[PDB]
């Protein structure tokens, strides 16, 4: 579009390229995300657009407002409000020896819940938060980018190591389905590198991440995670490790802390905490 | 080239696995588990013992080591 300048390259995310641009009417500086649409069957739209008109919509604080779609043919810029930094970068930042304050922790994770729960209760799903994803700005807020896009575009079937992290048992084990409890998880594992600065589950591919998964919370079977011994990719071959051990994973964390997080790590997705459930607990009854 | 995970460890077993680059796993024609000269073809070198255990499906260029501890 004519109405915008791009002034810089930003980075690389999941969709590709965002540039810093800027509103040549306004001199707002905004983010502008690059999206190479395919060219597309005469005769058959996708519902890309309408969904990304749904999302359009969307404004709450915590979440990174989608401010305006370009289209081109087979292109696409999604321009968002800017923001100073990346909570990936940021954590990269922190000295050795430095953790993240544990209020800011606290805060951030508090923050993080309200914009799931918001669009949770929009049926909007995020399904691949990770800090590269979260975008702070100097005061102390924080926000969710990319939610509801894996809808918008994403179909039925690299070098992404990083995105495994953060990824749900109820998807590396193949079962048909997910819905909001895979955006639980996330922030599961999201707190815990809040307080300690690194990835609690450290995945060199999908197996080895859900070996360290089990590790941590035990391997599971049919009477902690009912029907598990049913889904397609579980073997019961697995190592057998019994439930965890995951206090010793995480530090900077106390009593309340360590059980929101045990209750955002429980495996059977119809039993894990909901996130209007998380920002009830009183992990955060100290926080404002 | 080839990657050697670091290996982990059950009460019964200690494990590690192995990833195989995408035109060396392309050209295996075993669809199944393997014995120890079938994995030694390939050019995977590790002590005497480990046995190839275990095929995720999604992943099948990752071959699944195990080992019984003492
Ligand atoms: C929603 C678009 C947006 C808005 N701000 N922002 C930032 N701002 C922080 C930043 C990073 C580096 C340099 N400077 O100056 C600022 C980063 C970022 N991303 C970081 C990784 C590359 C893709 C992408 C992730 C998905 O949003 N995306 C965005």
């Amino acid at each position: 579009m004519e109405d915008y300048t791009k002034i810089e390259k930003i980075g690389e995310g999941t969709y590709g390229v965002v540039y810093k641009g800027r509103h040549k009417t306004t001199g707002q500086v905004v983010a502008m995300k690059k999206i190479r649409l395919e060219s597309e069957e005469e005769g058959v739209p996708s519902t890309a657009i309408r969904e990304i008109s749904l999302l359009k919509e969307l404004r709450h604080p915590n979440i990174v407002s989608l401010q305006d779609v370009l289209m081109q043919d087979s292109r696409l810029y999604l321009i968002f409000e800017f923001l100073s930094m990346d909570l990936k970068k940021y954590l990269d930042s922190i000295p050795p020896g430095q953790y993240m304050d544990s209020s800011l922790v606290k805060s951030y994770l508090y923050q993080i819940l309200q914009g799931i729960v918001f669009c949770h209760s929009r049926r909007v799903l995020h399904r691949d938060l990770k800090p590269q994803n979260l975008l702070i700005d100097d005061k102390g807020t924080i926000k969710l980018a990319d939610f509801g896009l894996a809808r918008a575009f994403g179909i039925p079937i690299t070098h992404e190591v990083v995105t495994l992290w953060y990824r749900s048992p109820e998807v590396l084990l193949g079962s048909a389905r997910y819905s909001t409890p895979v955006d639980i998880w996330s922030i599961g594992t999201i707190f815990a590198e809040l307080a300690t600065k690194k990835p609690l589950f450290h995945g060199d591919s999908e197996i080895d991440q859900l070996f360290r998964i089990f590790r941590a919370l035990g391997t599971p079977n049919n009477e902690v995670w009912p029907e598990v011994e049913s889904l397609q990719d579980y073997k019961n071959t697995f190592p057998k490790w019994k439930p965890g051990s995951l206090a010793s994973h995480v530090k900077n964390l106390d009593e309340n802390g360590l059980d929101l997080l045990s209750k955002m790590l429980i495996y059977d997705p119809a039993k894990r905490i909901s996130g209007k459930m998380a920002l009830n607990h009183p992990y955060f009854n100290d926080l404002d | 080239q080839i990657y050697y995970s670091d290996k982990y460890f059950d009460e019964h077993y200690e494990y590690r696995h192995v990833m195989l680059p995408r035109e060396l796993s392309k050209q295996v024609p075993k669809t199944h588990l393997m014995s120890e000269e079938e994995w030694r073809r390939l050019g995977v070198q590790q002590s005497l013992g480990w046995v190839h255990y275990m095929i995720h499906e999604p992943e099948p260029h990752i071959l699944l080591f195990r080992r019984p501890l003492p």
